[PDB]
RNA sequence: AAACUAUGCCGACUAGGGAUCGGGUGGUGUUUUUUUA
């Protein structure tokens, strides 16, 4: 049994996005910084988008079915 | 004095016939509805379905 | 035996109420009187007796 | 063929009471539901109803008492004058004095008794009982 | 839910509910609509250019960080489509179908699925001529 | 059951404290 | 209300309304404190009244939240407790005025009695097919949970003897449970 | 800088030259922070009272400005309570109803956000409006909630609960 | 198996019931009018 | 951004099409 | 040439169980493996 009005916070995060009380994104954006020259970038967790570094113009990610792959060296931190 | 049978509640109620109004017009006169603990017992037991049947049967008119 | 002697229902109060009970209050110093009331909007007082 | 909010809210309050079920999420919402839901809880035929916000239609949580026969909405809209009213009634209700018919009305959203009390006359929107 | 197929998938993105930019995100309203114009200027579809400005510069939506919708902040610049994107896909698939229908005549197949399309186009045609969006006189091909 | 055989950190909670979803004075 | 008795014939009527209390909005719940006159109301907000004054003498509330059944102890008659529509259980006592804990559970609980035995232990009917018995002075955890209906529990009581309690649900069943064990020994 | 020049009211209320003389003092102090606070402007503040006895300076502000404001609202309004205790400072701006009253409470919740919006119709006919908050600075804003309820009721007339879910209180 | 399912207590005359709610026809509108 | 750039799609580039086309 | 022993109450309708196909998220440690991809 649940209370639709008071779900438990842990039972709204199994549910799938759009059926919880208030649908809301599970994706993020991350800050990565280049292997190459250290500058940060902003990515989106499920990019579609090989995002590469504006200055070095060096792969940060490759994208997938679901979330990114981040490219191998480069560091990231949950923006 | 008129004994009212189950069947007589649910068939009255399909055919919007008040109980008291309805013999008045059908004998021009006072009539007296007595309902037994059986029909009262009979009414319960057929379920949620007829709960509608079983207010009407409360009607304080029918003793 | 425990199981053949087993008869809980004794018996219902009066006519009962017209709409269904939703409040009961019991007089916590008499052992025989009662308090009933009903969406109806009526209230009654049994002699459990 | 999709039907009316109104529809699909008061269907899905009618197969929550029959299948014993004591909360209902309706969605999408309406001022019409809220006013219908409204004229339900001050005959008390439901308990407490919560709407919550979700930036879209929105939705609501219904508690169920168990004392809902059926709730419908009646079209078309048409038009009740106020002597009319009884009459409908005895069409539209299975007893005398058993349920209520609500109309919209030029002052709002009111049962069939309280119409009749102002005066006040408009379209049908639906029965509850 | 599908028209023009039986599929009932739900796939969708689930916009948040705040309607406020992010507090992360420190770049200036006016840097956004410029990249917006430039990368109008390259060619790329109003569709496309929120992909990027959200994969790779942390524009989560162009509405909440700038207050206007793709469409409308290159329609101020000058930058407008001919049609609709929705429908200029649409043609083009119908292009490339017939296209393939012209060397392969035994892909019955094909054939199916270009009455689909064209389908598609007249139902969606007919709306942006109600709107006016679409000069009244326009027909496909 | 299943879960425990690879989460390393899976805690147990007895029957009488799972309906308490919290409290305001904490002791 | 004052309703004419037989059980004493020392005697040989005023059989009616005697008074009546105004409230700003709609009530849901009372009892009354059994040493002295004093009962409480719970509506949108749970006032305590005395009898020889027409309001409400005291207001008690945690917050904003309504609330919906409550029920004064037995024993230590100054300590009631009180449901909310938020799924909470808020304690009082009139020694202090004042609320004293409240605790928030999964699911809404729709009575609660107290033991006439032991002064700081009672029981709640909850909405999740479950009673909890409860100790007053550690509500963190449960003392026994009852788990043998299949809808939700909308009464509960405890026999005088303190040794029982029964429960109504909303499954169309009466279930009687030891104090001592988990689950029902008879259904009705 | 006068504080006259933060006011833009040309009759500057005493107050306001208090808070103005606050302004210009965070100016002249800050080594480069004036770079932002100096073309920042004030048109009005409304000192209205809270349930507990404090009350709260709703700083009335133009729209574009107060765009800058939030870029260092944080640091003016510790400064602010710093100078000004017993005093709860929020940058507001003065503006469809429903518009302007959702963008007042944004205004009001600023730093912290609306998880969310509820209204709860009891039997009697009673509607508790209640708006849950997010746990970013539960602590700050829970000594704060109710100088929220009571600026929110003074300035749009309306009775509002504010909620912090995740949190028992 | 084979008893047919109880059906109820019929409660209404005035028009049909579907999904989209009762249809009153205009003739009937008339008739009680 | 080189691939997924269209030839004809905004107002000016038709334009552009139309000039080189006459 | 084809058929030639079949069969299932229906619906606007609740909550489930085991197994399986495709996609996605997380955990975990075996297969796997190393700056060629
Ligand atoms: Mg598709
Ligand atoms: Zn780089
Ligand atoms: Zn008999």
């Amino acid at each position: 049994v649940q209370d639709l009005l008071h779900p438990t916070a842990a039972s709204e995060a199994r549910k799938h996005k759009l059926k919880t009380l208030v649908q809301g994104p599970r994706s993020y954006f991350l800050d990565v910084k280049c292997p190459g020259c250290l500058n940060i970038t902003t990515v989106f967790s499920h990019a579609q988008t090989a995002v590469t570094c504006e200055s070095c113009s060096t792969i940060l990610c490759t994208p997938t079915g679901g979330k990114a792959k981040l490219s191998e060296g480069t560091s990231f931190r949950r923006k | 004095q008129v004994l009212i049978d189950t069947n007589f509640i649910n068939f009255s109620i399909q055919k919007k016939v008040d109980i008291v109004r309805g013999m008045m017009d059908c004998l021009l006169a006072k009539c007296n509805p007595l309902i037994t603990d059986c029909v009262m017992a009979e009414l319960e037991k057929l379920g949620p379905k007829y709960r509608i049947a079983l207010k009407l049967a409360r009607d304080p008119r029918i003793k | 035996l425990e199981r053949m002697f087993a008869k809980p229902f004794v018996g219902q109060l009066g006519y009962g109420h017209r709409d269904g009970v939703y409040a009961i209050a019991k007089n916590y110093g008499s052992l025989n009187k009662l308090a009933t009331g009903s969406a109806d909007g009526v209230i009654k007082y049994w002699n459990m007796s | 063929t999709r039907s009316s909010v109104l529809a699909d809210a008061l269907n899905a309050i009618n197969n929550a009471e029959k299948t014993g079920k004591r909360q209902v999420l309706i969605r999408p919402s309406s001022k019409v539901i809220i006013k219908f839901l409204q004229v339900m809880q001050k005959h008390g035929y439901i308990g407490e109803f919560e709407y919550i916000d979700d930036h879209r239609s929105g939705k609501i949580v219904v508690q169920l008492n168990g004392r809902l026969n059926k709730c419908g909405v009646i079209s078309p809209r048409f038009n009740v004058k106020i002597g009319d009213i009884e009459k409908w009634t005895a069409n539209l209700l299975p007893a005398r004095q058993f349920g209520y018919v609500i109309l919209t009305t030029s002052a709002g959203i009111m049962d069939h008794e309280e119409a009749r009390r102002k005066h006040v006359s408009g379209k049908i929107l639906g029965f509850v009982y | 839910g599908r028209m023009h197929s039986a599929g009932k998938g739900i796939s969708s993105s689930a916009i948040p509910y705040s309607r406020n930019a992010p507090a992360w995100f420190k770049l200036s309203s006016e840097s956004v609509i410029e990249q917006i114009v430039k990368y109008a200027r390259k060619g790329l579809t109003p569709s496309q250019i929120g992909v990027l400005l959200r994969d790779a510069h942390g524009v989560t939506q162009a509405r909440v960080i700038t207050g206007n919708k793709i469409m409308r902040i290159l329609k101020s610049n000058g930058l407008a489509p001919e049609i609709p994107e929705d429908l200029y896909y649409l043609i083009k698939k119908a292009v490339s179908v017939r296209k393939h229908l012209e060397r392969n005549r035994k892909d019955k197949d094909a054939k199916f699925r270009l009455i689909l399309i064209e389908s598609r186009i007249h139902r969606l045609a007919r709306y942006y001529r109600t709107v006016a969006v679409l000069p009244p006189n326009w027909k496909y091909e | 059951a299943n879960e425990r055989r690879t989460r390393k950190d899976m805690p147990y909670i007895s029957e009488r404290k799972k309906q308490i979803v919290g409290t305001v004075h904490k002791y | 209300w004052s309703i004419n008795v037989d059980d004493y014939s020392n005697k040989n009527n005023e059989e009616g309304l005697i008074r009546t209390f105004d409230g700003e909005s709609a009530f849901q719940g009372i009892d009354s404190h059994r040493e002295n006159s004093t009962f409480a109301t719970g509506g949108a907000k749970i006032h305590l009244w005395d009898v020889n004054r027409l309001k409400p003498v005291s207001d008690l509330s945690w917050g904003a939240d309504n609330i919906t059944s409550l029920k004064f102890n037995q024993n230590e008659t100054d300590i009631l407790a009180s449901t909310g529509s938020d799924n909470s259980i808020v304690l009082y006592d009139l020694r202090t005025n004042s609320p004293t804990q409240k605790i928030v559970q999964t699911m809404r609980t729709n009575a609660i009695c107290w033991n006439p035995m032991e002064a700081f232990n009672f029981v709640t009917a909850n909405e999740d097919h479950n009673a909890y018995y409860y100790d007053m002075r550690n509500l963190s955890r449960s003392l026994n949970v009852f788990k043998d209906h299949v809808s939700a529990v909308m009464d509960v009581d405890f026999s005088p003897t303190g040794d029982e309690i029964v429960t109504g649900s909303y499954d169309k069943s009466i279930r009687i449970y030891k104090t001592n064990h988990g689950h029902s020994r008879e259904i009705y | 800088s006068a504080p006259q020049a933060k006011i833009l009211s040309q009759a500057p209320t005493e107050l306001e030259l208090q808070v103005a003389q606050a302004f210009v003092e965070l100016e002249n102090s800050s080594p480069e922070l004036k770079a932002e606070l100096r073309p920042l402007q004030f048109k009005s503040i409304r000192e209205i009272d809270v349930a507990g006895g404090k009350k709260a300076l709703a700083i009335f502000v133009p729209v574009p400005s107060l765009a800058g404001f939030h870029k260092v609202q944080t640091k003016l309004t510790r400064e602010l309570e710093k100078k000004f205790q017993d005093r709860h400072v929020i940058f507001l701006a003065e503006r469809t109803l429903t518009a302007v009253h959702d963008k007042i409470l944004e205004d009001l919740v600023f730093p912290t956000e609306i998880v969310g919006k509820r209204v709860r119709y009891l039997v009697g006919g009673n509607k508790i409006q209640k708006v849950l908050l997010d746990s970013k600075d539960v602590q700050q804003i829970d000594y704060k909630l109710e100088s929220f309820q009571a600026v929110y009721n003074k300035l749009t007339g309306k009775q509002i609960v504010f909620e912090i879910p995740s949190e028992t209180h | 198996k084979a008893t047919k399912r109880e059906r109820g207590l019929k409660i209404s005359s005035v028009g049909r019931s579907t999904r989209n709610g009762l249809i009153v026809s205009k003739r009937d509108i008339a008739r009680i009018s | 951004i080189d691939k997924k750039a269209k030839k004809d799609f905004y107002r000016f580039q038709v334009r552009e099409r139309k000039k080189q086309e006459i």
